[PDB]
């Protein structure tokens, strides 16, 4: 249910 | 948080989300205590009965959040861990005595309207405020019942040590305190699964600053009548906190 | 040295909706 976070992290 | 309310924006700017990298999920709450140190529950990182043992690289810290699941662009900041420090006498085998851990961040976080550290108590604030009936505040993204869209808040009174002790078969220590309403009080509320590691805070009426007196540690069930949530007593473990920070920056 | 003062509340002299509940319990 979690929105994807920026790849960078 | 059971029977709490939605947080106001910026109400708890020290609130930290411990986040699993894969599968991406909430692991725990936590709190910001400086631009490079985060405080949490040891059991968030190490709990062998449940085969939990995280390393630095397993995790991220998300600071400045409000929404649980949303990526809050231009507001939250996401940080990598440099090092985890667990209390050397953390008792995971029995009653989570000394349930406390520090996390050092790779890089300092920029403070903002939504990101700001909480204070840690000195002995005199602790003595003034840690009194039966005095209320603190607990915040978290954990279960609403034994999950929310946004950060939840609940205000709960500290309970007398005999009543804490008589509520449970677990051995309680001077490194813990319990909070919550009694059956006869009406009002209710508690921490629950996923609120682990989050802060119990109090606003000092002497200097009008927020202090973190406790860490969400353990309970039997959530919001059960006659049961109470148990919190790590932060002032009792401040010597260890200071040593760590002093020794590793 | 600025800990525990929230930018959107104490720094602005704005109070949140339930902090008075805590103060009233500090008897
Ligand atoms: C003493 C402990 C072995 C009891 C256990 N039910 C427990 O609370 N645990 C076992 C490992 C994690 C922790 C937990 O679930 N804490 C979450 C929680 C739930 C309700 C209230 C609070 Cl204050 C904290
Ligand atoms: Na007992
Ligand atoms: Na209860």
């Amino acid at each position: 249910d979690f929105e994807e976070i920026p790849e960078e992290y | 948080i059971v029977e709490g309310s939605d947080a106001e924006i910026g109400m708890s700017p020290w609130q930290v989300m411990l986040f699993r990298k894969s599968p991406q999920e909430l692991l725990c709450g936590a709190s910001l205590i400086s631009d490079r140190w985060v405080l949490t529950a040891a059991h968030c990182l190490l709990y062998p009965p449940w085969d939990k043992n995280f390393t630095e690289n397993d995790l991220l810290v998300r600071i400045g959040k409000h929404s649980r699941t949303r990526y809050e662009r231009n507001i939250e900041k996401i940080s990598m861990l440099e090092k985890i420090y667990i209390h050397p006498r953390y008792n995971w085998r029995e009653n989570l005595d000394r349930d406390i851990a520090l996390m050092k961040l790779k890089k300092p976080v920029a403070f903002s309207d939504y990101i700001h550290p909480v204070c840690l108590p000195d002995r005199e604030t602790a003595a003034s405020l840690l009194q039966a009936g005095y209320k603190g505040r607990v915040t978290g993204w954990g279960n609403l019942k034994e999950q929310p869209s946004v950060l939840q808040v609940v205000n709960l009174p500290i309970v007398e040590r005999p009543v804490c002790k008589d509520s449970t078969r677990i051995r309680i220590t001077d490194n813990m305190f319990c909070a919550g309403y009694k059956p006869d009080e009406g009002k209710r509320g508690d921490a629950c699964e996923g609120d682990s590691g989050g802060p119990f805070v109090m606003k000092s009426p002497f200097n009008n600053r927020w202090y973190q007196m406790g860490i969400v540690s353990w309970g039997e069930g959530c919001d059960r009548d006659g049961k109470y949530g148990f919190y790590t007593h932060v002032f009792r473990l401040k010597k260890w906190i200071q040593k760590v920070i002093d020794q590793f920056g | 040295a600025d800990c525990g003062l929230r930018p959107l509340f104490e720094k602005k002299s704005l109070e949140d909706k339930t902090e008075r509940e805590l103060l009233e319990s500090y008897i």
